[PDB]
């Protein structure tokens, strides 16, 4: 959806053409040549390119950008490493932050919320569902106890029988 | 007099909003499932559990 | 549709390869939506259904290239069951862990390694859908090559006879499984992970079958015979090799036993259990007393990783339904608790010193404190200490394996204390004590390392205090695998 | 106002914010305030002594299960005996 | 003893002789935060308290003696005593 | 909604078809679990006895106690491979 | 050279000096080493079987020959246990008989039923 | 489906492309046209091995 200049980016390519190669820009142990590498540095940080343009444009207008952001990052980053360079704050987005704090997170605290709301349906609260359901399929008296007998009632029952049917799989053992 | 001081950090860090953020955020909606399943006899989320049948 | 997605999706590809150089945000951002894939899969996974829920057939000869409809099935079958989709959601969420986890050491030829690693990932991530014996065996070993070219380009000063070994022995256990295959494929004429319980075959040549698909077991769960390439291949690995490694492939190698051997050679493997403890009793007691003379850092781990394994596999082999169980949460606490030890030795220590030796480190804490209170919560938590997990599967396999023998489960509950002596030995060696003359310091720990950090631990917790959240997936699994007549 | 899920909590929040928040509060602050729970929650349970003192009924708290397995199930269970 | 020591690095439990100085404004929030969490569990742990004597009725425990016996007498199944 | 599928054996069924063989298994499995949660029901009304008992319980809930004990070698998981790869009486 | 097991890994070695192992806490405390917490100075040859001689190795106490040890600990054991067991033939015996119980000894308080009084039941 | 191995088999086409492409040091769309030419090509082998099995079970369908 966004666009960039292409005669910004070959000013830009030979700008960066007198410059020294990074492993001297800044071994220098001042700003006579340190005030113009900050300038690249900040031109580095900005976004050129937009989708739009990735999509519907040719490949040596690619790879002009490519060396141009690979030199541009190499002159931000050591920089940095050295010493915008000359300032000291927290906020900063590393390249990973984008994707994993607001896709690979929140798909893991759905998984969680998956999986907690996915043990309501198991085995063990359908089986004593299923046994109380049985022992009132047998002895539907129970039906018009009042509502707390009625817990008791069916607990009696089911001492007092099997309520399987296991036997009743097993025919050919018997 | 007394102890030495060291200088003034916030409360409220990043980490302290992002874990208490999350946490209060899963306890509110455990606690909003438990008042939906009430009202209408089945949770939220299991209006969006769609299995295949078993036949 | 589904063609047109692929080849909208390869231009995506080419065209953010033509404009960034690297490849590794495309990668992250395959592998999270990979992840979301499969967990919106287990919201529509029914959990009340023993049978195999997302299934598909490549390779057809009436429709090769994609999908089959048809009366006659010859090809490759693919599908989930509760046992399956665990180990799914585990492998899943460590592939972009470990996409992240070499997110900034690996310089000269970035592209190549990430790739590797990410086609690694997708392959182990088919291991588990497959549904023939074939089908497993030809992704089982797909990793192989894979693992030998990363292992070869990248690594210590000795990555040339790692990479060798986890090509040699991994091949030469997997042959003799191919053996086996090969003599279910010419009986029953059907591979099949669906049928294969209906098939009864003779006790002897049970008896004959199951020895090879146990001798590969044996090599890839390292039990005490051949236990041998694992410290070496971790050792000398690059990070995300060792992490895929130690996490994914032994557990792959725990799913094979219960999704190859316990169907189909019940009547064979009630007559070898007793051999199965000697061999895990057997691993568990003397490769936990080998940690304790190591001059190395992550041959510790990787040795640790050999007892957990030996615990596990006594869980798988105790026709308990309580042993299945256990060793299935030892599976995946493990899997958590594991690559963030081999973060801790091969990332935050690798990339700031380049040296392994144990000599060198001493007093960490005192320039690097978060470090410290990492090492010493994730000692503990691979000691055994609980609300981790890691308890919880070693107490339900020791549990299973004193039902199926109280006398090997008596001396096989000292995994206890000897998985913890070794493990403190290294710990308060690297916490405690004055600083290290030998280290300079360096910068404490990252926000990336303690990202994957607490992501690896958050996770253990959660199964540690609830091992019921994943129960809704097993419970059809821990019953289908016991035979008490 | 609960005596016996008191006793459990309190030592548990005199726990984790001396660390969650030991560079922010300090340990002037944190002494003085780990002290004064621990100190309020000795009071409770010589207030609970006093009341079980007169009936011999404890109490106990439930809360999750920790596993249900076929034959075994575990569950935080809290009681003062 | 006051050596000293480097300001460089960040623990979460403070450093060597950690002592912000706003300990006083931090210590409202820590007290705020603790009362509120301690008066919430225990609120919220209210209803999954029992007494331990007193729940169910006698009549409840004699009749589910009685269905045991009923449950032993239909399985033969012989005392722990009788050989 | 509490649904309840047929009951099926190993036994009335043909092997070679799939669908009364996934049933049967899966019958077999969910009895278990059946027979589980009747082991659990007393092993609850036990544990109500004793904390209703006090020193008593030896005997009010002896034939309680009996009963679970009992219980317990017997209703557990066994697995529908025993019974489906053997045949008793044959 | 001055263990048996140090002796046993003799052979092995090859181009390795072959080092007389010395404990690290029996060195001096105040000669001065590069680093005072290990006691080793900063290229000194390590022994094979180097971490049962370092500073974090076992603490190898000095007083007593091992064996000796070995006999005195063993000896104050068997003391113990003999003075114990020879010290139970001395002694008297009661000025009460143990107590009874009625309803026949509680056997229907313990449990118990009348097939059942003897692995159940008390003195009565 | 026929239409699914046609375009499959040009895959393997464009797949020979692209490696024949990169063993020549070349960049990947270095000559773009041979793409088409080699995606018809294997499409067509793609062609006859569909209609050879297509015959083929045919003829086992024949002895019934
Ligand atoms: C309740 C339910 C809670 C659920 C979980 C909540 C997690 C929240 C996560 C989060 O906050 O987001 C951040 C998290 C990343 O953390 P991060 O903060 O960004 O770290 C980056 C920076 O470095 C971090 O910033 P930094 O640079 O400053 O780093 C310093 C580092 C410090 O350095 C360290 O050394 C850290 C030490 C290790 C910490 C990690 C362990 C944490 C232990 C938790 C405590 C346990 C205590 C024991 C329990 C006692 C209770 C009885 O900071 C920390 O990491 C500290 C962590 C702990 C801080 C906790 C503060 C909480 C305050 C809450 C106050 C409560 C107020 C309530 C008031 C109520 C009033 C009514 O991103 C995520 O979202 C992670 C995903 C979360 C889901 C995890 C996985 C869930 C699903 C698992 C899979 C299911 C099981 C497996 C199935 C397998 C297949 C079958
Ligand atoms: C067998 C051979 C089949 C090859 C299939 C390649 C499909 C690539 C399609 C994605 C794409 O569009 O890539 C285009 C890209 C362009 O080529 P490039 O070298 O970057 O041109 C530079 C010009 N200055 O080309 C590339 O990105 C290079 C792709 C090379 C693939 C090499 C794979 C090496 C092995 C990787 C692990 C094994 C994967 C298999 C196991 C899973
Ligand atoms: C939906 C989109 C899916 C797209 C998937 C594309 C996968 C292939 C992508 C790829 O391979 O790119 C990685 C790398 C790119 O190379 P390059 O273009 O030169 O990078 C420029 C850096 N500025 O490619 C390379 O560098 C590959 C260079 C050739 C490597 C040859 C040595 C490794 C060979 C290992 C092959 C092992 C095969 C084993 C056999 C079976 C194993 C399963
Ligand atoms: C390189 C080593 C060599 C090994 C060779 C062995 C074979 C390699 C083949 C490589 C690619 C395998 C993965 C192919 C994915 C196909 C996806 C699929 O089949 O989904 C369709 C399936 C049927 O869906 P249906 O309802 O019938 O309608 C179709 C329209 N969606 O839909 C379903 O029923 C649900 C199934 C969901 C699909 C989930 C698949 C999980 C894995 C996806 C990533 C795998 C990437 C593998 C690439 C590396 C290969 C190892
Ligand atoms: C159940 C799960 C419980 C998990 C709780 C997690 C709590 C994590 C918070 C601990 C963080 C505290 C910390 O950062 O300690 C750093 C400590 C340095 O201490 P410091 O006073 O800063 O001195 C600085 C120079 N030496 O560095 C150290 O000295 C190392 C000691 C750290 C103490 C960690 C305390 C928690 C340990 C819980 C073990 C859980 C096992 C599972
Ligand atoms: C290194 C050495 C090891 C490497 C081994 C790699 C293994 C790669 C195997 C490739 C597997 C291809 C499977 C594709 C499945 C895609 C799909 O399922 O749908 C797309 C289409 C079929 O449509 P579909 O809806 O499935 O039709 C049947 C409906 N019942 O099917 C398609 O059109 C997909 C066509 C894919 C063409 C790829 C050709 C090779 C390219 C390289
Ligand atoms: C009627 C039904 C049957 C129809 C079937 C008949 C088929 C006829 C053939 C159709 C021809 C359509 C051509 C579509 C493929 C085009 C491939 C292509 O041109 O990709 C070029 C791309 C790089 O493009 P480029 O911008 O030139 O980069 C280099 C610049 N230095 O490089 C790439 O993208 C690499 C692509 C290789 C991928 C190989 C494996 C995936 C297939
Ligand atoms: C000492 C170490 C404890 C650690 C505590 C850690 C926080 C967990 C607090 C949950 C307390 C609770 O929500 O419990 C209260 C509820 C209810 O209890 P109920 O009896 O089962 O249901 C009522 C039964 N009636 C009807 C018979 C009375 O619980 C639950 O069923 C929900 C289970 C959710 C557990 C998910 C844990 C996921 C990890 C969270 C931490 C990362």
């Amino acid at each position: 959806l966004r666009a960039y200049n292409e005669e910004k980016e070959l000013a830009l390519k030979q700008r960066l053409s007198q410059l020294p190669p990074p492993g001297k820009a800044f071994v220098t142990a001042k700003e006579a040549e340190l005030a113009e590498l900050a300038e690249i540095a900040a031109l580095y940080k900005t976004d050129r390119v937009g989708i739009l343009d990735i999509l519907l444009l040719g490949n040596k207008h690619a790879r002009l950008y490519r060396d141009n952001t690979a030199l541009l990052k190499d002159y931000y980053y050591n920089g940095r490493r050295i010493l915008w360079e000359i300032k000291r704050e927290g906020a900063e987005k590393e390249d990973w932050v984008n994707q994993m704090y607001f896709l690979y997170a929140p798909s893991l605290i759905l998984l969680l919320i998956v999986m907690v709301y996915k043990s309501r349906e198991d085995i063990t609260f359908w089986a004593k569902k299923e046994l109380d359901q049985r022992v009132l399929d047998k002895h539907p008296e129970i039906n018009d106890a009042p509502e707390n007998e009625r817990d008791a009632l069916i607990v009696e029952r089911i001492i007092a029988g099997d309520y399987d049917k296991l036997a009743s799989l097993q025919k050919k053992a018997t | 007099h007394g102890p030495e001081l060291t200088p003034a950090v916030p409360f409220f860090q990043p980490y302290v909003l992002k874990w208490a953020g999350v946490s209060l955020g899963l306890v509110a909606f455990y606690q909003f499932n438990s008042s939906y399943e009430a009202k209408n006899g089945h949770t939220w989320v299991e209006t969006f559990f769609h299995p295949k049948s078993r036949e | 549709f589904l063609t047109s997605i692929l080849l909208s999706s390869l231009y995506l590809f080419n065209r953010i390869l033509a404009w960034q150089g690297n490849v590794k945000h495309f990668y992250l951002f395959a592998s999270n939506l990979l992840l979301l894939f499969i967990v919106v899969l287990y919201i529509n996974f029914n959990t009340f259904s023993n049978s195999f829920q997302f299934n598909f057939e490549l390779f057809n000869s009436l429709n090769p290239f994609g999908l089959s409809n048809s009366d006659i099935s010859n090809g490759l079958l693919f599908g989930i069951d509760g046992l399956s989709l665990t180990f799914i959601l585990l492998t899943v969420l460590l592939i972009p862990l470990t996409l992240l986890g070499n997110w900034y050491n690996i310089n000269f030829n970035s592209n190549l390694y990430y790739t590797l690693v990410l086609a690694i990932g997708l392959v182990i991530l088919l291991n588990f859908w497959a549904l023939d014996y074939i089908s497993f065996y030809i992704l089982f070993e797909a990793t192989l090559p894979l693992l030998f070219i990363l292992i070869h380009i990248y690594g210590s000063s000795d990555s040339e006879r790692a990479s060798f070994y986890v090509l040699m022995f991994t091949l030469s256990g997997s042959l003799f499984m191919l053996l086996s295959i090969v003599v279910i494929s010419i009986v029953l004429n059907t591979t099949n992970f669906i049928n294969h319980n209906l098939f009864v075959l003779s006790l002897d040549l049970q008896t004959i079958i199951w020895l090879g698909l146990f001798i590969a077991i044996m090599v890839k769960t390292p039990l005490f015979p051949i236990h041998v390439w694992l410290p070496v291949v971790h050792s000398e690995s690059p990070l995300a090799g060792s992490m895929i490694l130690a996490g994914l492939i032994l557990k792959l190698a725990l799913y094979a036993i219960l999704r190859l051997l316990l169907p189909l050679l019940c009547e064979a493997q009630i007559l070898y259990t007793p051999m199965i403890y000697i061999i895990s009793l057997l691993t568990i007691i003397l490769t936990s007393l080998a940690t304790l003379r190591q001059i190395d850092l992550k041959v510790i781990i990787a040795y640790s990783s050999i007892s957990h394994m030996g615990i596990a596999i006594l869980g798988v082999c105790s026709n308990t339904s309580l042993g299945i169980y256990g060793s299935i949460v030892l599976g995946v606490a493990h899997g958590f608790v594991s690559p963030a030890l081999f973060l801790i030795v091969g990332g935050i220590l690798y990339d700031r010193y380049h040296i392994r030796i144990v000599n060198y480190y001493k007093g960490l804490t005192t320039y690097m404190p978060q470090l410290a209170t990492y090492i010493i919560i994730l000692s503990f938590a691979n000691i055994g200490t609980p609300l981790t997990g890691n308890f919880t599967g070693e107490f339900l396999s020791l549990q299973g394996g004193f039902i199926r023998n109280p006398i090997i489960g008596g001396i096989s509950c000292i995994s206890v204390l000897l998985a913890a002596i070794y493990q403190l030995k290294l710990t308060n060696k690297l916490t405690g004590g004055i600083s290290s003359i030998y280290m300079h310091r360096t910068n404490d720990v990252t926000i990336r390392e303690k990202f994957i950090m607490n992501i690896l631990i958050i996770s253990t917790l959660i199964i540690g205090i609830c091992p019921q959240i994943m129960y809704n997936l097993l419970y059809w699994t821990v019953n289908n695998y016991i035979y008490i007549i | 106002y609960n005596a016996i899920s008191l006793i459990i909590i309190l030592p548990c929040i005199s726990w984790l914010f001396p660390l969650f928040f030991g560079r922010q509060l300090g340990y002037v602050f944190v002494t003085r305030m780990t002290s004064t729970l621990i100190i309020i929650t000795t009071l409770i349970t010589y207030y609970y002594f006093y009341q079980l003192l007169g009936n011999n009924n404890p109490i106990n708290l439930e809360l999750f299960n920790y596993l249900n397995i076929d034959y075994l199930d575990i569950n935080y269970n809290f009681e003062i005996d | 003893g006051r050596y000293p020591f480097p300001k460089d690095v960040i623990s979460m439990t403070g450093g060597w002789w950690a002592n912000p100085s706003n300990w006083k404004l931090n210590g409202l929030f820590a007290t705020g935060i603790a009362v509120g969490l301690a008066l919430w569990v225990s609120t919220a742990t209210l209803p999954y308290t029992r007494r331990r004597e007193g729940i169910t009725s006698e009549s409840d425990i004699s009749k589910w003696n009685a269905a045991a016996g009923v449950w032993r007498e239909r399985h033969g199944k012989i005392s722990t005593g009788e050989a | 909604e509490h649904q309840r599928p047929e009951l099926v054996s190993f036994d009335d069924i043909n092997y070679n078809d799939h669908k009364k063989v996934r049933e049967a298994q899966e019958s077999y499995t969910r009895e278990q679990f059946i027979r589980l949660e009747a082991l659990k029901t007393v092993r609850k009304a036990l544990e109500k006895c004793y904390e209703e008992s006090g020193p008593n319980h030896f005997e009010d809930c002896k034939n309680l106690a009996e009963q679970y004990l009992d219980m317990l070698p017997t209703h557990r998981l066994q697995g529908y491979l025993g019974y489906q790869r053997n045949d008793p009486s044959k | 050279i001055r263990a048996s097991f140090d002796k046993a890994e003799e052979p092995m070695l090859g181009d390795y000096p072959d080092i007389d192992p010395f404990p690290a806490q029996l060195k001096n405390p105040y000669k001065k080493y590069d680093d005072q917490q290990d006691r080793r100075n900063l290229e000194e040859p390590l022994s094979v079987n180097d971490d049962l001689y370092d500073m974090w190795s076992p603490d190898r106490f000095t007083h007593f020959k091992n064996q000796d040890a070995l006999k005195y600990f063993i000896g104050f054991l068997t003391i113990f246990f003999g003075a114990s067991y020879v010290a139970t033939y001395f002694v008297p015996e009661k000025a009460a008989i143990p107590r009874e119980f009625p309803y026949e000894g509680l056997w229907k308080e313990s449990g118990g039923t009348e097939k059942s009084k003897a692995f159940f039941g008390q003195r009565s | 489906a026929l239409f699914t191995s046609l375009v499959g088999a040009s895959g393997l086409g464009f797949a020979t492309k692209f490696l024949s492409n990169k063993i020549r040091l070349k960049p990947a769309g270095y000559y773009p046209l041979g793409y088409v030419f080699s995606g018809v090509a294997w499409a067509g082998l793609g062609l006859v091995l569909h209609n050879v099995h297509q015959h083929s079970l045919e003829v086992l369908e024949k002895k019934k």
